[PDB]
RNA sequence: CUUUAAUGUUUGAUGUUCUAACGUUGACCCGUAAUCCGGGUUGCGGACAGUGUCUGGUGGGUAGUUUGACUGGGCGGUCUCCUCCUAAAGAGUAACGGAGGAGCACGAAGGUUGGCUAAUCCUGGUCGGACAUCAGGAGGUUAGUGCAAUGGCAUAAGCCAGCUUGACUGCGAGCGUGACGGCGCGAGCAGGUGCGAAAGCAGGUCAUAGUGAUCCGGUGGUUCUGAAUGGAAGGGCCAUC
RNA sequence: AAUCCUUGUCGGGUAAGUUCCGACUGCACGAAUGGCGUAAUGAUGGCCAGGCUGUCUCCACCCGAGACUCAGUGAAAUUGAACUCGCUGUGAGAUGCAGUGUACCCGCGGCAAGACGGAAAGACCCCGUAACCUUACUAUAGCUUGACACUGAACAU
RNA sequence: GUUUAUUAAAAACACAGCACUGUGCAAACACGAAAGUGGACGUAUACGGUGUGACGCCUCCCGGUGCCGGAAGGUUAAUU
RNA sequence: GUAACGGGGCUAAACCAUGCACCGAAGCUGCGGCAGCGACGCUUAUGCGUUGUUGGGUAGGGGAGCGUUCUGUAAGCCUG
RNA sequence: AGGACCGAACCGACUAAUGAAAAAUUAGCGGAUGACUUGUGGCUGGGGGUGAAAGGCCAAUCAAACCGGGAGAUAGCU
RNA sequence: UUUUGUAUAAUGGGUCAGCGACUUAUAUUCUGUAGCAAGGUUAACCGAAUAGGGGAGCCGAAGGGAAACCGAGUCUUAACU
RNA sequence: CCAUAGGUUAAUGAGGCGAACCGGGGGAACUGAAACAUCUAAGUACCCCGAGGAAAAGAAAUCAACCGAGAUUCCCCCAG
């Protein structure tokens, strides 16, 4: 980013937003994804055993991306609106 | 550039404000206006206020 | 050793779902007073970098 | 000397041309007076831009008294 | 409350004296065969002087640097923006080519409704004259445009008056113009307004100059964020300097 | 004048003097970054005279050391390759191109007009975002100011 | 007298002399983080710095910049 | 140094007009050869009949190779 | 008597012409009892010394010595 | 060689022989190629061991928003034709 | 005056050299920032002191996040 001695494209443009510490320990989850673990109950505990989300991860979204076929017990995440209608369709139960 | 800025302050009592000009000497009486608030969403009084 | 980011240039740039890069505009800061509303307006909304300046922000920018 | 400026050249003039197509929104004519006149379908801006409203062909005609150039849109 | 006096006690500074810190490049004694040094006695000085930390001043004594480009090198002139010409009847187009302007103004000089039409000359007419104001005419924009020039302008964009805040907030099909940063034109949609009987017009001004990226901060709003948690600080977003 | 105009003007000196000496509108002398004098001194600057002379008119001869030849020894800078002429043009100053003229091959002694000869990546000039040398900017040693510390005791205003 | 060793010997430097100025002795000043040393085993008829440069006749302006003295007021640090 | 036709020379071997010949290049054509890029169609060893056309080249881009030393293949193979 | 005079040694280096010589020669030239010259030893060190001052001299090197190191400094230039 | 342009009287080379200049490491991207494929791959290390283990991690399969958040949507705006 | 300083003996240890590594005390500039001063280069080069076969560090007045971990050192990640 040196254009002659103009004042580069960075440099020209202002900065903005700040990095949000929240947004590093949360985490989004395919209906794929809810098969990979055991025993049908998807807590996040699970799921880090599962090597779905990672260690350092306080909260997950389960996303409607993929598709879900067995019947899923997803415990104490967040579901969308369209996931959740996928697992119910699936015969799985959701809970806070 | 002699003539000086000011900011119409709402009288629906938000902190929404227009900004502007003005030639302070020529005009000493302060300027009201019955400008948009949009967080009111209505046209209310603005009373002229200083920049600062 | 790793490629260093231009740590500028991350804070001015965020890369998109096609590999683009968005980024807020210009004049929008200060002297606003005299900027036509409008102007201004326009202004406001994040905007896409353009293909001209695309390399040298991708430069900037290894790990995006 | 006294005498080295000069201005910016604006890009004025027929940007579209008769018979052109054009959309709804589209510059005909960038200008400083009105040189030329806003027919039908065709809008002029603060900066006597004329444009077209609608979308169709442009059409050139000198119509009135003062004979006078008006831009209008033949509808498409 | 204005203004002081009384009793009780409390910091600030101001010199005079002192002698015990500290000084002694005064004297004598000893380590010692020693003009160093130390110890001892003593005189003088004395809480100063002088040292450390902080602090203002002074400081080419010394150091590190900077000291623009264009240019038929320096000196002079120029550097951004607007108008005309050069520019070869689309756009664009150079020169230390030829000519001029801008760094604002205006709460009306903006909006809208209603109305109006200029310069100059001639003839007549109190003071009144080449040139005020008033009649009759010729003239036909030769005038006017807040300021340069160009292009515009009578449906006036020129001149008067009435009511007003659209010099609105969110957006924006689609175009123009730029390497980009950006700049410009915009019908229509939503909300809420003004003028009009209404059709409608109004998101500044006849248009084209009146301007400055980022960073760093400042002010107001905004629970968006808030480093164990609740807050806060700081950050973000919107407005603005 | 250790004064542009300027070889100022007048006088002296010379047959003739932009210099020299003496005098009379200081471009822009001037009083201790001294003014004006000044005997003596000077490998000091300028000018004039006597003497002297090959300095010169204008060179001549002679004596030695080299140069030349023979024997012995034996370098150097330079060097794209050369079968390495003149002229007029051309190409921006021609041994090499064009046209033309001249010229048998090879030494030796001489001369220096050219080979933009040799020598040193021009010293001038400009450029490029080094070095040393003020009331540029920024610091700073030093000097200086106060506050606290080492630093205590009385007494008065 | 001195000077650019190796293109400049001079009108340059020095000089005796002159003047200003500092310095009271643990002197000013200089070399030294300092101890110390020079100044000087000197003491204002001495020492340092600056300029001028034998001898003779001499030698207006304090507004500017420095230096010296003053401290009434304005402004002004750490500290509080 | 002729030195302002390239020279000789020219009274046309100059100039104008009309005409028909010829010379004249790495242009075009002829014959032979190589390579690139497309078309179609073979029926294939992933290229072949062919058939058009292209092939000056600095910076530079792309494609395909030669050779050198060393490791394997190699206690192989060549070599008094 | 004398930073007195003329003049060898000795110290210098004004003019001249000319590798043996990285500053000499020959012919002349200045000082030559002094602020002279010279032998031996000593001291002063690099932004430092020393300087009758020319930016002179400090080992044929000086507007900042030499040696080694940072170091393959950097070189939009050849 | 450098140049708009060099027989140039512009640069460099007396000749020969030898040596003398786009490398390497680690990141990142794009191309080819091979593997496996909504998966792909392990690093240190253990293992005398180029095996095998080791999936800590990394990249990908989801994006929008400054962010909370929402999520095949999302941001914008009171709300979007 | 006692004492102490000092003095003479005796015993024990030290001293100096050495590649790199290690801990501590001091500590540049070129360079980069297309200039330059904050910044960078870099606590690098270098100088100095001390040690050991290694040194240093080390047994939480540490992290963590309402769950827990459990001294130091070193390697791969976390992560440009």
């Amino acid at each position: 980013g040196f254009e002659g001695g103009q004042m580069p494209l960075y440099r020209r443009l202002p900065k903005f937003g700040f990095t949000s510490r929240k947004a590093a320990i949360t985490a989004e989850i395919r209906l794929s994804d809810l098969a990979k673990v055991e025993g049908g109950v998807v807590d996040l505990n699970t799921l880090k055993a599962a090597n779905i989300i990672g260690i350092q991860i306080e909260f997950a979204k389960v996303i409607l991306a993929g598709e879900v076929t067995t019947p899923v017990t997803v415990r104490g995440l967040r579901v969308t609106k369209g996931a959740r209608a996928a697992i119910e369709a699936a015969g799985g139960k959701i809970e806070e | 550039g002699i003539r000086e800025k000011i900011k119409l302050v709402s009288s629906a009592g938000t902190g929404h404000f227009y900004t502007t000009t003005k030639n302070k000497r020529t005009k000493p009486e302060k300027l009201e206006l019955k400008k948009f608030d949009p967080v009111v969403r209505q046209h209310v009084i603005y009373k002229e206020a200083k920049i600062k | 050793p790793k490629i260093k980011t231009v740590r500028g240039a991350a804070k001015r740039f965020k890369k998109t779902g096609k590999g683009g890069f968005k980024h807020k505009h210009a004049n929008l800061r200060h002297i606003l007073t005299k900027k036509a509303t409008k102007r201004k307006r326009h202004l406001r909304p994040k905007a896409m970098v353009s293909k001209g300046d695309l390399g040298l922000v991708i430069a900037c920018l290894p790990y995006a | 000397t006294r005498n080295g400026r000069d201005s910016e050249a604006k890009r004025l003039g027929v940007k579209r041309f008769g018979g052109e197509s054009v959309l709804a929104g589209s510059i005909i004519v960038r200008q400083r007076g009105t040189k030329f006149h806003a027919g039908a379908n065709v809008g002029c801006g603060r900066d006597h831009t004329l444009f077209a409203k609608a979308d169709g062909k442009v059409k050139f005609e000198v119509k009135g008294p003062k004979n006078r150039k008006f831009i209008s849109i033949e509808a498409e």
